[PDB]
């Protein structure tokens, strides 16, 4: 419904002015999080598990598709999409297909914002600074 | 359990019976019964081995000793026609490799010319090859292969054939899911890619629960109803209904068979492939 | 009565796990094995022996009611 709704570029650019872009971001964050301190309990395998993950990913490509939002949200994506990324590269008890399409579509979203000029670019090798700041594999 | 009954693959050496299992068993107990004996040859060593490697044919095994854990060695007196092999733990085993590594033979005299097995006349001990027929005297008497190395091997090595004994193994174990152990990088591979192959597996058999779910949200909405639909009697009569099974509600007999049929099968699928992607993380971690 | 306590035990709505037939009991496909054991027992009782029954009680009422009609 909600995707069906906002199929017009019209009120995707609507909801991200509003804020939705870092809403989602977060909520991808926190689900993310909470996968990395899921993989310190058992080998409890979940069907659906990275299915709140890979909607909320897919919601993001959504509004990123829109180069308008692109334009306006790249250097404040970049941060939570990297951050993502690598905390995604860490699973690898929990990994599920779902969390390995998520994985993809973070990197293609990340690849689609490291795209810019100089400017952003460097700013966006600012961010990746503050994400390494945030193990001698995941960096 | 009888090992005849779980063994897929089958070969043999001239002092062992390398087998694959129809899957992996966690083995507490072996038992070796010895029947027929022959006083000219007895055991007196067995040694019993055992890896959880998958394969696809048990001959990848045969000629590999350093791919098998040793689990026992049991002493067997000279006649002894049991054999009880208490491991001090369950091992779990996809493979098994039974040894009779040592003998208490007893000695002939093997230089008095042989009888041929076809036509009676005096055969030389070497060449061993009847002079009137062609037959070759150390032929084994159930599938006629020959062993160039060894003319009086103990096991045919060909179809396991022992002249001097026969051999029953009763496993006391459980079928138990299980994979190959980890080495390498190589195995890490290739333990995530079945990892990821289960997984797929599971998602599409949860949809099967799943896919009954609606059906069975259904079938209970009208046995709610409580309907007295008269007896429909349909022409197909294939399925042997009895008149009190038939007269029973259709929807009650379609519950019956979508949940404890339908249901419990794809569950009771999900719930082995789930255990065994269990036991691939565990092994992973 | 035999029905009427069917029905009351049907109506405890309570699940007995299909008890496995340890003796040599006739055998139920398992598809028709999980249904209650209540329902299968009402299902014979009514269905098989009552309409037994109320059948060769209608077959002996028409017959009389054809010969009181010869009589009369
Ligand atoms: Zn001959
Ligand atoms: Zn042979």
């Amino acid at each position: 419904l909600y995707q069906k709704l906002i199929t017009s570029a019209h009120w995707k650019v609507y909801l991200a002015a509003r804020g939705v872009l870092p809403y989602v971001g977060n909520l991808i964050t926190k689900e993310i999080a909470r996968l990395l301190a899921l993989e310190e309990a058992t080998l409890s395998t979940d069907l659906q598990q990275g299915y709140a993950l890979k909607s909320l990913t897919g919601l993001l490509s959504s509004f990123v598709e829109v180069e308008s939002i692109k334009r306006h949200f790249k250097s404040r994506l970049v941060g939570t999409v990297l951050n993502g990324y690598l905390c995604l590269r860490k699973l690898v008890v929990q990994r599920t297909k779902l969390i390995d399409e998520t994985q993809d579509m973070l990197l293609e979203m990340l690849e689609d914002m490291t795209t810019g000029t100089e400017s952003e670019t460097k700013a966006f090798m600012a961010v990746c600074i503050e994400t390494a700041k945030r193990d001698y594999r995941t960096p | 359990i009888k090992l005849s009954s779980i063994k897929v693959d089958t070969r043999y050496t001239t002092t062992q019976q390398v087998v694959k299992l129809i899957g992996s068993h966690t083995i507490s107990k072996v038992t070796v019964k010895i029947g027929d004996l022959k006083r000219t040859k007895m055991v007196r060593t067995i040694n019993l081995y055992y890896n959880n490697r998958t394969v696809q044919a048990i001959v990848e095994l045969k000629n590999k000793p350093a791919r098998w854990h040793k689990a026992k060695k049991v002493q067997l007196t000279p006649g002894q026609t049991e054999v009880k092999i208490d491991l001090p733990l369950p091992i779990v085993a996809s493979n098994l490799m039974i040894e009779f590594a040592d003998f208490y033979e007893n000695y002939q005299a093997s230089t008095e010319t042989l009888q041929c097995p076809r036509c009676s006349a005096s055969v030389p001990a070497n060449p061993g090859v009847c002079g009137n027929c062609g037959e070759n005297v150390y032929q084994c008497h159930k599938c006629r292969s020959i062993n160039y190395d060894e003319k009086d091997p103990f096991l045919c090595n060909a179809c396991g054939f022992c002249k001097y004994a026969r051999f029953d193994f009763m496993l006391y174990a459980k079928p138990c899911c299980a994979v190959d152990p980890i080495e390498n990088e190589e195995d890490r591979k290739k333990a995530v890619s079945n990892i990821n192959t289960l997984l797929d597996k599971a998602d599409r058999v949860y949809h099967q629960l799943m896919g009954h779910r609606p059906q069975l949200e259904n079938l209970l909405c009208k046995v709610n109803e409580a309907a007295p639909e008269k007896p429909q009697d349909d022409s197909g009569t294939a399925g042997g209904i009895s008149s009190t099974s038939a007269s029973v509600n259709r929807y009650i007999l379609q519950l019956a068979q979508e949940y404890c049929g339908d249901c419990k099968n794809s569950f009771d699928e999900l719930s082995k492939i789930i255990q065994k992607v269990f036991a691939s993380r565990k092994e992973l971690l």
